[PDB]
């Protein structure tokens, strides 16, 4: 597949 | 006129299906803004994106931008309270979060539409007068460290940082963005650094209005929204900070033609191929990178994947462009590796270049561009209405890349065919500009390097010139051919007129022994789409470990078989999900209704006449074994949830039992299994969307007839429609199950306070209580006590039963974690007794808004109905009914509920705890015994340790099942 599908978060979802 | 506004953009191009109103503008201080008015939204939201990220972290303080992100929620001069922001959102049905990337720090929240201003005001202060309190700084630093700790043993994160460490060390791309205690506290301390001051400097230096973009969505008119934003953000100071740029690519000559052998944590086999490329962001009107990604990453006949799979070397492939930062990008082709594939990496790569050569030989194709353009236009026009929170956060970010008028269409509508750009990018995909990385356990003990931030073990080698040569001389392979016209592209978008007998909720239109059909014609979204959900019931899908393995394998083999054909449908906005369950199988088809019948028919037909390819069977079986074992690498809290599920469910096979029975699954056994599974079935479906009753009945009957014709399927007996029960814990009982995580050096825990069977009253008692303790739990257990990054509390619902659960992952041992939770419970009791009647009524209103929030798209409304069907409660009017009862509760009711079901000395306390010990921890007591600004843990009794799950369930009774809500039709 095509690459459209890395970061830091305050809180886990 | 208005001096606070530099300019008001022209009409914001939107979909003719989008009823929301839009207004773009730029403030005098340079803040780009997009206002969205939706008079029907239950929740309003806003987001602000600062175009500065970890890439701008000072070299001596890695992770500072990420740290500033955490700190901004902890108080401002205008609103000093550490949790004023979160507490305000919580009490008004809102939520918030934020993330930090290399060039961005994005902050967002949602809240009841009636309190947008109150929330926006507290929010705007983050960028005007943050406190960066010293006490909050010393504490929150642990949250950041804890966040990094969870990613440390994660393969994706390790590879992500390894790529940065393998490039030019002088390039900011090599920076460690997450940061940790060492880089945020320890190091700076032993270097005379005042982090407080650094945060103040960083914020003061980079949080300039000229680098900010904001998006606000609310019920207010566009004029009112305009005045609102002007009043709260026009005071942000403009320091005219230059936008950071990175023209020189992190991968220079010495970084190319390099091979890396990496040792993973999980047992995985992957091949990563990377090519450095220019920044293609500016070409969004043509997207040459996606054009090549679409072709190279195509599954589908004649594609690279097809040949790679037929040769038994690869199972999955991902191709296309990958973001870097302003000035540089990458083009990748990552693939999965079978055992054989691992031994043919060189050949696999040769095939990659042969396919690439094919694209050069054929040249750019306009019809391919045209196809993607049309699909993208169709997708934009009929795009599902998004949830406010995610919508604002996304817009705030893209406002930095596109003109105000194009912010909505920029990522969708293609305009230019650019064969010159396509060829330009294709010219970079050559062997002399490649980087290859192989991930395999087979490299264990063969590595000579270590990545400092994650400890990743790897080896770097230069690719021999002859190998590069052979790839450079890649010739045309007859197996590789460009895709053909996508016959699944939809053309019929007519919206069927609402039928005279249309109902508000799904109606049971078919009730036979073979199937139960729930149907609802869309009456609010009006998009040419539909959701077809089917639940196939069969006792042989979970009768024993072996059959569960076969159920899984069967469906996995099936999807692998339909992949090539189904990919075209996926591109045309038509997808499906097929998986085995503890009750049989689950199938879901969604997207444009136009061609769904075709895909569905194809799936069922294939299902009832499936012929297993032996080669595919062995490979997929090998990957499944690996998948079962790899669970050992999951996080401690995930293990805790896993163990609790096994513990509380009447029937549940463990991963150990499954993989143990896996070596018993043979091709012959699997072939005999399939016809047996389909011999007798019951189908419960939900057809929802742009479809009529007769079309729905037609679809349902088509599925049965296909099964009947090819599998001779007969109806299942009603008595066979068995549902699993949850274990019934004894009054005042407390059980503890302890296990160890051998990969992560952190502890995990889940505490479950079982209450009673689900019902209107029981449901709202629990939900109201969770609503009240939700933010305080986070504030107490994390922000104050800093037990860990992951601190969760909320209701647990399973098999018709429900209760309160707490989930924490920490460096601290489980018995300590439990003592702190019990202490928190006492705190909440006092808190509830001490809160005003109005504060109580505020939590009720907040829960109400949360429960009544209207779904914005078809799939969301369908999922809610599906939830009622799957649980067999069929309470479609649940939200109105439960909220009406909710508004009836008093503080006394919640106090009594707590004292009777939750308190340490509650007569009906039903507690079960799962303790997951860290890797480097031999044992840990199951219970343990100053005063430090730490509240007092109540003293706990002696817990009964569970040694055997089976015995545990045998010695306890089982709850009954929840009685269905009666839905009368035919
Ligand atoms: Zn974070």
């Amino acid at each position: 597949f095509v690459n459209q599908h890395e970061a830091l978060y305050l809180v886990c979802g | 006129n208005n001096p606070a506004i530099k300019r008001i953009g022209n009409h914001i191009t939107k979909s003719p299906e989008d009823k929301r109103e839009y207004r773009g503008l730029e403030l005098a201080n340079g803040i780009k803004v997009l206002l969205i008015s939706d008079p029907t939204t239950d929740k309003s939201s806003a987001a602000l994106d600062v175009h500065i990220g970890s890439l701008s972290d000072p070299p001596n303080i890695a992770g500072l931008s990420h740290f500033c992100q955490h700190m901004l929620f902890l108080g401002t001069k205008k609103y000093p309270k550490e949790n004023e922001y979160s507490q305000f959102l919580s009490e008004h049905a809102g939520s918030s979060n934020a993330f930090t990337s290399g060039e961005h720090t994005n902050y967002y929240f949602d809240v009841s539409h009636e309190h947008l201003e109150g929330a926006l005001d507290r929010f705007a202060q983050f960028f005007l007068c943050p406190l960066f309190d010293e006490s909050c700084k010393d504490r929150e630093v642990n949250a950041v460290d804890s966040e990094h700790e969870k990613n440390v043993m994660n393969d994706a994160w390790r590879l992500f940082q390894l790529e940065k460490a393998t490039g030019n060390p002088k390039h900011p791309f090599s920076k460690f963005g997450t940061g940790n205690k060492y880089t945020l506290e320890t190091r700076p301390n032993q270097e005379g650094i005042d982090v407080r001051q650094e945060l103040l400097k960083f914020h003061s230096a980079y949080y300039s209005s000229n680098l900010m973009a904001v998006c606000v969505l609310g019920r207010e008119s566009l004029d009112d929204l305009t005045n609102l934003v002007v009043k709260l953000f026009s005071e942000v100071e403009n320091k005219n900070v230059p936008l950071p740029e990175f023209p020189e690519h992190p991968f220079q000559e010495e970084h190319l033609k390099q091979l890396y052998k990496i040792v993973p944590i999980k047992d995985i086999r992957n091949l990563y191929v990377t090519f450095p490329i220019p920044d293609l962001q500016k070409y969004y009107k043509s997207n040459p990178g996606h054009y090549l990604g679409h072709l190279i990453g195509h599954e589908g006949p004649g594609s690279l994947l097809s040949e790679l799979k037929s040769k038994g070397w690869v199972n999955t492939l991902v191709g296309g462009q990958k973001e870097g930062a302003r000035g540089f990008m990458f083009f990748i082709i990552n693939v999965d590796l079978t055992e054989e594939g691992l031994l043919h990496v060189e050949d696999i790569i040769l095939h990659m270049f042969q396919y690439i050569q094919k694209l050069r030989a054929e040249g750019p194709q306009e019809w391919v561009f045209q196809e993607c353009k049309d699909l993208n236009a169709v997708a934009f026009r009929f795009k599902d209405k998004e949830r406010p929170r995610g919508y604002t956060s996304k817009i705030a970010g893209i406002l930095h890349y596109y003109p105000l008028e194009e912010v909505l269409t920029a990522e969708y509508l293609l305009e230019e065919f650019r064969p010159d750009l396509i060829e330009m990018v294709l010219d970079k995909l050559r062997p002399e500009n490649v980087r290859v990385a192989i991930v395999s356990k087979s490299f264990e003990g063969k590595t000579d390097r270590t990545e400092e931030w994650y400890g990743t073990q790897y080896k770097q080698e230069a690719i021999p010139d002859e190998v590069i040569k052979k790839w450079q001389n890649a010739d045309l392979n007859g197996k590789f051919k460009l895709p053909t016209k996508n016959e699944f592209i939809p053309t019929n978008f007519e919206i069927l007129p609402l039928e005279k007998e249309a109902t508000p909720y799904p109606a049971l239109i078919k009730d036979t022994a073979m199937s139960k059909l729930w149907f609802k014609q869309d009456d609010k979204f009006f998009l040419p789409k539909a959701c077809l959900n089917f639940e196939f019931f069969s006792p042989f899908a979970y009768v024993d470990p072996l059959h569960c393995n076969m159920a899984y394998l069967y469906l996995e083999l099936l999807k692998d078989s339909l992949n090539e054909y189904a990919y075209a449908a996926e591109l045309a906005g038509l997808s499906y999900d097929l998986q085995n369950t503890i009750y049989g199988m689950y199938l879901s088809v969604k997207g444009y209704n136009d061609k769904q019948p075709i895909l569905l028919k194809k799936i069922i037909e294939k299902m009832a006449t499936f012929e297993i390819d032996e080669k595919r069977f062995e490979i997929i079986k090998e990957a499944y074994m690996r998948s079962l074992n790899n669970f050992r690498a999951e996080q401690p809290h995930q293990h805790a949830m896993y163990y609790l599920r096994l513990l509380m469910t009447e029937v549940a096979w463990t991963k150990d039992e499954l993989k143990e029975a896996l070596d018993d699954v043979t091709l012959p056994r699997l072939k005999a299994f399939i016809p047996q599974l389909l011999s007798r079935l019951h189908i419960e479906a939900l057809l929802h969307g742009n479809i009529t009753k007769q079309a729905a009945l037609g679809i349902m009957q088509m599925v049965e007839d296909t099964l009947i014709e090819h599998a001779h399927t007969k109806p299942l007996l009603p008595s066979q429609l068995v549902r699993y029960r949850e274990v019934q814990l004894p009054d005042r009982g407390w059980f503890v199950y302890q296990q160890r995580n051998e990969v992560h050096n952190n502890c995990g825990i889940e505490i479950y306070y079982q209450t009673d069977m689900q019902s209107t009253s029981e449901n709202m008692f629990l939900e109201l209580f969770c609503q009240i303790i939700s933010e305080p739990c986070f504030n107490t257990l994390r922000t104050k006590e800093q037990l860990g990054y992951i601190v969760f509390s909320g209701p647990r619902r399973a098999n018709g039963i429900q209760g309160l659960r707490f989930i924490i992952q920490s460096e601290k041992p489980p018995h300590y974690l439990e003592s702190r939770v019990e202490a928190f419970l006492i705190t909440m009791e006092k808190s509830i007794e001490d809160m005003t009647e109005e504060a109580f009524q505020k939590h009720i209103q907040a829960l109400a808004i949360r429960r009544l929030d209207k779904p914005k798209k078809l799939s969301a409304e369908c999922a809610k109905y599906w939830g009622e069907i799957i649980s067999q409660q069929y309470n479609f009017d649940r939200d109105n009914t439960e909220v009406a009862y909710l508004k009836t509760l008093t503080k006394e009711d919640i106090i009594k509920f707590y004292k009777e079901m939750l308190a340490v000395d509650a007569p009906r306390r039903h507690k079960v705890s799962v303790h997951v010990l860290a890797r480097e921890m031999d044992s840990c007591p199951v219970v343990g015994e100053n005063d430090i600004n730490l509240s007092q843990a109540p003293a706990l009794p002696q817990p009964e340790v569970i040694q055997n799950m089976t015995e545990f369930k045998r010695g306890l009774p089982l709850f009954p099942l929840v009685k269905p809500h009666i839905n009368f039709m035919a």
